[PDB]
């Protein structure tokens, strides 16, 4: 216990920063998807903003939120900013890749280990 | 002025390790043994964390041996055994630390060698 | 008191009086540089490599042999005690053959790194070297003895940790060359560790000559299931085949060393290995087809046959973890017929108190007995690591070692009370002589062989010598911590097995024939599909074709001890981890998920899916399963006796003999090991 | 054997001293290498005052920032250990003042002090993930636009967890898992045998 | 790691007594073409206090008039048995950055002089069998020699803990390793100070008010090489 | 070479080829180690 | 086919690799060179093999022809040598 | 309701066993010799409270915990699980 404050004191604090950054991704995600001549909807990336910023649903503590965060705008940035080109933002919808299945009779069909 | 945690410091969400390997992973505290080649006991001082095995098939073209796992290879050392059960913890990898066994104390003396009745 | 101090340059360690300067220095933590000194060998001073120099003192001392004195500095890094290692390393460097790329101990040399650590940068022997002819001393160790650094480990070990007294110097000068006199084969179990134990290659592995080089070898710790000990062992595999196995130091189990078979054995590993799962065609022979196809062969036939109808004979090598998966599938269609080829006797508390089939007196508990009763077993071929615990404490300290069995080669000087099971009757009455010698006795330990109880007398068997120990107890008056009763096993799955409830003996699947049979992993003749019932439809889960897969309706390969996670118990049931050496080969897979998938394919399905949970399983039906290197202290043998005397059997007159008379009978056992071509060529070159 | 001056490991040993008075708030080790190079440590919080007090000192300046770095012990609870070496044009000297920060305690940032450290710090954030309060436009430097994970940490594996190809039926570059065609051969290199006191 | 063939010092005599008349003519070539002197005079000019905060430590620091060469201050190797002149220029335009590059070329010129007059009868590697591979020959006659030929190559130096920061002028300006040091034959990190990383940060201050043509010579009068930068 | 011709050691080629690439004739990269684990194969009579 | 008996089987697909190609071997195979060389009949109980041209060939080593009945051979060069 | 086999994890040196472990040095043999088949399992968990796990017929398993309990309880819930 006893840690020193990155940014925000409290996780109520932090989540106040979750939201903007939220509505910044919620507010870019049109754009990007235009700007980029991405072939992918609107609605179906603004689920996807959905998804990440759940992924890390879990986090209680307040310093790893408030990285998370500077991290999360950094992204942002570079996709607004756009120094990131369709590659590298459908790299996020892991659209080639083959899906593996995580049932157990489907792994012990296919992987030595599971 | 300092904010209170009770939270495990789990940083799992920050390293950037893919899903797959931070909970199919687990890593085996342990001091590495001497080879018996050998009698020199400088490799089983430091503690070692090393992730467990996996597929090593042998590739068409050449015959080499070709691995899926990326966390394979690395093998972190760390001084003591508090600190390398933290690294599992914060970074939220399985761990089964397995104790430190040392040589134990044997008595040895020349004049046994030459004993009346032995 | 007994605490001498002494100062390792100036650190005021204190030692109990007796110990050498070299150990002075280990416990500061300094490593003197040693040949021809090991911690469980004999000092001999041979190399003289471990010159130091105690302070105030003319001339510079021997550590490894020199009891140290009170006030001592050792001053091991003084410029004299580095003249006197870049002196020494010149000597044993000049008759020295420079074939380091032929010497497979090329990183794995105490004396080029001795040298490179300790030693000079030159040489300044202009003269001639020598070269001393090899010997093809045995088919396991090549001895290149052009090598040999005259350092005498080797003639200590063949004559104390193993009691061959075979290996000797002969002649003296600069042709002093340590090989046997006449060309008699080192012939003995315990004798790989030859290798190990020089620190030069001049004799090394010949199967493992020229495979690898040691820095390559990536090292995975596991556990020895060839043999009951559960010996430590470390493998090391290369780019994903096992290449080596060589021993890990295990205190109380395998204190470095390991048996020719499991270090020889991983050879057999690699062939008649069952990797695709084959099913019966229709014309009648194995055909591989998808795990799919296969598993639903089984979990048809499974789904149609009730209770009673399914039976398992498991046994050999299969681990903890599949044999409670084996269980909870068979008992989810009602079958509690799982059984194990190895008979316990099980007519009195058997496999219910955990003392009954345990050797509960420690590993480390032979060092402190005083007299060993050996009933029915050659420890020398059955657990060759226990062979030599007693051999040991026969000769550091002083066991006075009692075998009831045939008179057998044992490594030391056993007392051949007879070969007759009712003799054992002649002590408990105390007509025989060794009654006394027991009556004198404060620490004693039976000890009574599995392969004793595998004769049809064996429930009697166990039930004469529970007496005799009661008794012995009695007498002797010995506390109840110390504990006289203990049985060794030979099989590395028998101990789990009856831990999980497993009953022992095929009896009851003898009296009442399963429609449908899991044989997982036996290669026993246990049962034979002329004794099962006309359908005879049996699905074997194991890792080598070896009697089990000819006769064999469905083939679901499994894994062996160097391809999985799993966990294995010895003899005093100490639960040990097998760690994944090298993936499981072709489609073949882990023993306890095959389970888990053919009850997915069934219906009842196992509640466990990921090995921890399979584990956290083995915690509810037994303890030892999960805590490791554990073992578990408390016994209850006075409520054994009580059943032990309800049970009235007779002792037939025909003498208990080992199985294993001779070591080619040792050589080749279970299936790895009889897939072996090292081990066929050991066997040939005893026969 | 290398000649060695004490001349230098007793003027710079001096300099530690008078750096510790003056800066007695946060030093907590100075010492001097054997290779005649001093090392002032400082408590993270320490960077801003001492490095500024090198910077603008008549009796120590120490005008330009050599480089700014992180090694990382994983054993050590605060994981990095920045070290910022300076030189001193006007004494002919270089000093470095280490301090330790772990993953998510971050440290100030010295852009100010000195601007050669815009740069560094966004390198020493894009390898090991220290974060510098106050630095004006701290991103990657080094690594792909959607890189992720912190490269130099010792716990990240040298291959990496993707690797890129071009695929036809999507027409555009795409990472996938790493499968390497022979893996990184881990050959273990140390020798049992010690080599001296140290 | 082997010594010179024996006819290499006289082929760098003949390289070096005619390199300067091609040095002098590129000189005729582009250093009073007013073309030249236009693109290149008052661009990216970098104020002396500026460039030491910058950290740019090279020709960008000796160009603005800051006299720092790091082989004569803190002379490295044998730079303590040559004479040279650190080439200094004055005001800071890519021009005098420019001067400063062909002078040093000169200035190089004089010092392989002084090597090929100067150089010692000897050895080529340290005669520490432990630190550097013992010779052909005697690895393949003297015990001693093998095992340290098998040890150095196949495990390696096991240089004793520590940590270090050298310096070298490399020409681009002070390349420097932070070698920290485990007792292990394999490093534990080794950072590349490029000169570079500093010089291309001063790129945005450096072409501050100038022309797209203008940004393409101040890269130029980095001398950035992007495998330093980049590492 | 005619000067000072070369050292012959009777396993050296006589006709020296140049780069066979994109002719039939190129090296076509193949693992030379036999194999590694032997496999059981299943009785050919029926039981 | 090759030095260690490298044949791929008829079954195989890495055959589909030779298909057009050649599958590179050579026919001078050193298991069989060696043995052309003669036993070197010496007349000293220990010789010693440098190679062949010194430090143009392979480390120093000393041989024991003393064994009547077999004949010592350079770990190195295969070289046999005989008293 | 079909009896297999009834699992005594007992913990060694713990207070709560006593009550367990007493059962078993008192009673254990009685229960055996009146139900010479039922395999009755004494097993020595850790750092766990003592668990009587029953095991029903066609794999059903049931748990009745014994922690603190005394001599006779522990007597009383063992016959009352073979029923
Ligand atoms: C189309 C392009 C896809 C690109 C999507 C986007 O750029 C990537 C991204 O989301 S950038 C990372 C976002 N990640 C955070 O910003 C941290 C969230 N922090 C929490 O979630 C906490 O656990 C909290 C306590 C707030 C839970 O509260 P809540 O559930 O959010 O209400
Ligand atoms: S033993 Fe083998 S490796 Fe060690 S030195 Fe002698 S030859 Fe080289
Ligand atoms: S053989 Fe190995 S052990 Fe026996 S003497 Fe020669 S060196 Fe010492
Ligand atoms: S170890 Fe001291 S005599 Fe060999
Ligand atoms: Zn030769």
């Amino acid at each position: 216990t006893s840690v020193k404050p990155i940014f925000s004191r409290d996780l109520n604090e932090a989540k106040r920063r979750v939201r903007e950054l939220y509505r910044a991704w919620y507010r870019e995600v049109p754009n990007t998807v235009h700007l980029m001549q991405l072939d992918i909807t609107v609605k179906q990336g603004r689920d996807k903003v959905r998804e990440m910023f759940m992924k890390n649903a879990h986090v209680t503590d307040p310093r790893v939120v408030d990285l998370l965060v500077i991290k999360g705008k950094m992204e942002l940035q570079e996709t607004i900013k756009v120094w990131k080109q369709r590659t590298h933002v459908m790299r996020f919808f892991h659209e080639t890749e083959t899906p593996r299945p995580k049932d157990f009779l489907s792994k012990f069909y296919m992987g030595h280990d599971p | 002025q300092l904010i209170t945690v009770d939270e495990k410091l789990d940083i799992t969400t920050l390293t950037g390790v893919p899903e797959e390997h931070i909970k199919t992973r687990k890593v085996r505290i342990f001091v590495p043994a001497r080879n018996n080649m050998q009698s020199g006991v400088n490799n089983t001082k430091k503690w070692k964390m090393e992730f467990d095995t996996r597929e090593r098939w042998e590739n068409p073209l050449m015959g080499w041996a070709s691995t899926a796992d990326p966390l394979s290879n690395m093998v972190l050392t760390f001084s003591a055994k508090e600190d390398a059960i933290a690294f599992a913890e914060k970074n939220g990898w399985s761990y089964d630390v397995e104790e430190k066994k040392v040589p134990k104390p044997k008595s040895k003396s020349y004049g046994a060698n030459f004993s009346w009745n032995k | 008191s007994n605490l001498i101090e002494v100062f390792v340059d100036g650190q005021s360690v204190m030692v109990e009086p007796g110990t050498t300067v070299l150990q002075a220095c280990e416990k500061v933590g300094m490593q003197i540089p040693r040949f021809c000194y090991h911690e469980r060998l004999s000092v001999a001073g041979n190399c003289r490599m471990c010159l130091v120099e105690i302070e105030k003192a003319p001339k510079v001392v021997a550590a490894c042999a020199m009891p140290v004195m009170k006030g001592w500095n050792i001053l091991t890094n003084s410029e004299k005690s580095k003249k006197a290692r870049e002196g020494v390393m010149e000597f044993l460097l000049a008759n020295h053959p420079l074939d380091c790329p032929i010497c497979d101990q090329g990183g794995e040399c105490d004396l080029q790194d001795q040298s490179m650590m300790f030693g000079s940068d030159r040489s300044r022997f202009l003269e001639g070297k020598r070269a001393v002819e090899d010997k093809n001393i045995g088919p396991l160790v090549k001895t290149i003895m052009t090598r040999c650094i005259q350092c005498t480990r080797c003639i200590r070990f063949a004559s104390e940790i193993a009691g061959v007294d075979d290996l000797g110097t002969t002649g003296r000068g600069n042709d002093m060359q340590v090989g046997t006199y006449i060309e008699k084969m080192f012939m003995s179990e315990l004798s790989g560790n030859v290798i190990d134990i020089c620190p030069v290659g001049a004799l090394t592995s010949k199967p493992y000559a020229f495979t690898a080089r040691p820095w390559e070898t990536r090292k995975t710790e596991s556990i020895d299931v060839m043999d009951a000990v559960g010996s430590n062992i470390v493998v090391s595999t290369r780019t994903g085949e096992v290449m080596r196995i060589l021993p890990r130091m295990h205190e109380d189990i395998n204190e470095e060393w390991i048996s020719d078979k499991t270090r020889f054995a991983y050879d057999g590993l690699k062939r008649q290995r069952l990797t695709e799962p084959m099913v019966r065609n229709e014309k009648g022979l194995l055909t591989y087809t998808s795990w799919e196809d296969a598993l639903s062969r089984v979990a048809g036939m499974l789904q149609n046959f009730e209770g009673n109808a399914v039976a398992a004979i498991a046994g050999g090598l299969v681990d903890a973890e599949a044999l409670v998966a084996l269980k909870d599938l068979l008992n989810k269609v009602d079958s509690d017929n799982l059984c194990t080829e190895e008979i316990f006797p099980t007519e009195g508390a058997g496999t219910d108190l955990r003392s009954n089939y345990l050797l509960n007196t420690t590993i480390a508990g032979v060092e402190e007995a005083d007299v060993v009763l050996l009933v029915g077993t050659n420890p020398r071929f059955e657990a060759p690591l226990f062979n030599a615990r007693i051999r040991k404490s026969w000769l550091h300290n002083d066991l006075k070692v009692a075998l009831i069995g045939s008179p057998v080669d044992l490594t030391y000087r056993y007392d051949h009370l007879g070969d007759s099971p009712k003799i054992l009757q002649d002590i408990a009455s105390g007509r025989h002589s060794f009654c006394e010698v027991l009556k004198d006795a404060k620490k004693p330990m039976v000890v009574l062989g599995s392969s004793a109880l595998q004769r049809d007398d064996g429930a009697a068997i166990l039930v004469a010598v529970s007496n005799m120990v009661q008794k012995i107890r009695v007498t002797t008056g010995v506390a109840a911590e110390w504990k006289v009763m203990n049985i060794l096993h030979r099989i590395a799955s028998q101990v789990a097995a009856l831990d999980l409830g497993y009953k022992p003996g095929v009896e009851a699947i003898r009296k009442n024939p399963p429609k449908m049979l899991f044989l997982l992993g036996a290669d026993g003749g246990c049962i034979t599909r002329q004794d099962l019932p006309k359908d005879c439809f049996i699905v074997y889960q194991g890792h080598h074709g070896d009697v089990g897969a000819p006769m064999a309706d469905v083939i679901l390969p499994g894994a062996a001890y160097t391809e999985k996670s799993a966990t294995y118990v010895n003899t005093e049931g100490r639960a040990q981890q097998t760690k994944v050496a090298v993936t499981p080969p072709g489609l073949a897979r882990e023993d306890w998920k095959i389970i888990r998938a053919l009850s997915e394919i069934a219906g009842i399905t196992l509640p466990y899916d990921t090995l921890d949970q399979v584990r956290n399983r083995l915690e509810e039906v037994s303890p030892n399963l999960v805590r490791y290197d554990d073992i578990e202290e408390t016994n209850y043998f006075q409520q054994a006796s009580e059943l032990a005397k309800l049970v009235n059997q007779e002792v037939l007159a025909d003498p208990l003999v080992p199985p294993q008379l001779t070591i080619k009978d040792f050589y080749m056992t279970d299936s790895i090991s009889r897939a072996s071509q090292t081990m066929a060529k050991c066997v040939k070159a005893v026969t | 054997v290398r000649p060695r001056s004490d001349v230098t490991h007793k003027q710079l040993s001096a300099f530690g001293e008078y750096v510790a008075e003056i800066l007695p708030k946060y030093v907590q080790q100075v010492q001097v290498s054997c290779l005649d190079e001093l090392e002032i440590c400082i408590h993270p919080d320490g960077v801003i005052p001492t490095l500024t007090f090198l910077r603008d000192h008549t009796n120590a300046q120490f005008k330009s920032l050599a480089d700014l770095t992180a090694v990382d012990v994983p054993t050590r609870q605060n994981r990095f250990e920045i070290v910022y070496n300076l030189l001193s044009l006007r004494f002919n000297s270089r000093i470095r003042v280490k301090t330790y920060a772990d993953e998510l305690t971050p440290i100030d940032s010295i852009v100010s002090v000195h601007i050669a450290a815009n740069w560094y710090e966004r390198e020493v954030w894009d390898m090991f993930g220290v974060f510098f309060f106050n630095h004006p436009d701290l991103r990657r430097i080094l690594t792909d636009y959607g890189f992720e994970g912190h490269p130099f940490r010792k716990d990240f594996p040298l291959t990496g967890y993707v690797e890129l190809r071009y695929d036809d039926e999507v027409k555009r570059v795409v990472a996938e898992p790493v499968e390497l065609a022979q893996e990184f051969r881990k050959f273990d290199l140390n020798s049992p045998w010690e080599a001296f006191p140290a | 790691h082997q010594d010179l063939p024996l006819g290499l010092l006289d082929d760098i005599y003949e390289f070096s007594k005619n390199f300067s008349l091609r040095i002098d003519e590129v000189e005729e070539m582009l250093t009073n073409n007013r073309i030249w002197r236009n693109r290149t005079v008052d661009i990216g000019v970098v104020t002396a206090e500026d460039a030491l905060n910058y950290g740019f430590s090279g020709v960008m620091l000796r160009g603005s008039g800051i006299q720092w060469d790091l082989r004569k201050t803190q002379p490295y190797d044998v730079y303590d048995q040559v004479e040279f002149d650190v080439p200094i220029g004055s005001r800071g335009d890519c021009y005098d950055r420019y001067l400063c590059r062909v002078e040093e070329m000169r200035q190089s010129l004089r010092i392989i002089e002084q090597c090929l007059n100067k150089m010692p009868p000897g050895e080529i590697k340290v005669d520490d069998a432990k630190v550097s591979p013992p010779k052909r020959a005697e690895m393949k006659t003297s015990m001693e020699s093998l095992i340290h030929h098998f040890k150095l190559y196949t495990e390696g130096y096991q240089v004793p803990p520590g940590a270090t920061y050298t310096a070298i002028e490399a020409p681009k300006g002070e390349f420097g390793v932070y070698l920290v040091s485990d007792g292990s034959s394999r490093p534990y990190r080794c950072k590349i100070k490029a000169p570079g990383f500093a010089h291309l940060a001063g790129l945005d201050k450096m072409s501050k008010g100038h022309m797209l043509a203008d940004v393409v010579a101040i890269i130029g009068t980095q001398d950035i090489v992007f495998g330093e930068i980049d590492r | 070479p005619t000067t000072n011709p070369p050292t012959a050691r009777k396993f050296i080629w006589t006709n020296h080829k140049f780069n066979v690439s994109a002719t039939p004739e190129q090296y076509v990269p193949y693992s030379t180690t036999r194999k590694k684990i032997h496999e059981w194969v299943p009785p050919s009579t029926p039981y | 086919i090759t030095h260690t008996g490298q044949v791929y089987d008829e079954k195989d697909y890495r055959r589909v690799r030779f298909v057009d190609r050649q599958k590179e071997v050579n026919e001078n195979f050193a298991i069989d060179l060696i043995a052309q060389q003669p036993v070197n009949e010496v007349e000293h109980r220990i010789i010693a093999c440098d190679g062949g041209g010194g430090a143009l060939g392979h480390p120093k080593v000393y041989i024991n022809l003393d064994k009547e009945t077999k004949t010592g051979t350079c770990g190195y060069c295969g070289l046999q040598f005989k008293q | 309701l079909g009896l297999r086999e009834i699992r005594v994890h007992l913990c060694q040196r713990s207070p709560g066993s006593q009550g367990v472990r007493d059962f078993i040095v008192q009673r254990y043999v009685e229960l055996k010799k009146a139900h010479p088949n039922l395999p009755i399992l004494i097993r020595e968990c850790s750092e766990v409270q003592p668990k009587l796990w029953a095991r029903y017929a066609f794999g059903q398993e049931k748990t009745v915990s014994l922690n603190n309990l005394s001599a006779d309880e522990v007597t009383r819930a063992m016959q009352n699980v073979l029923s």
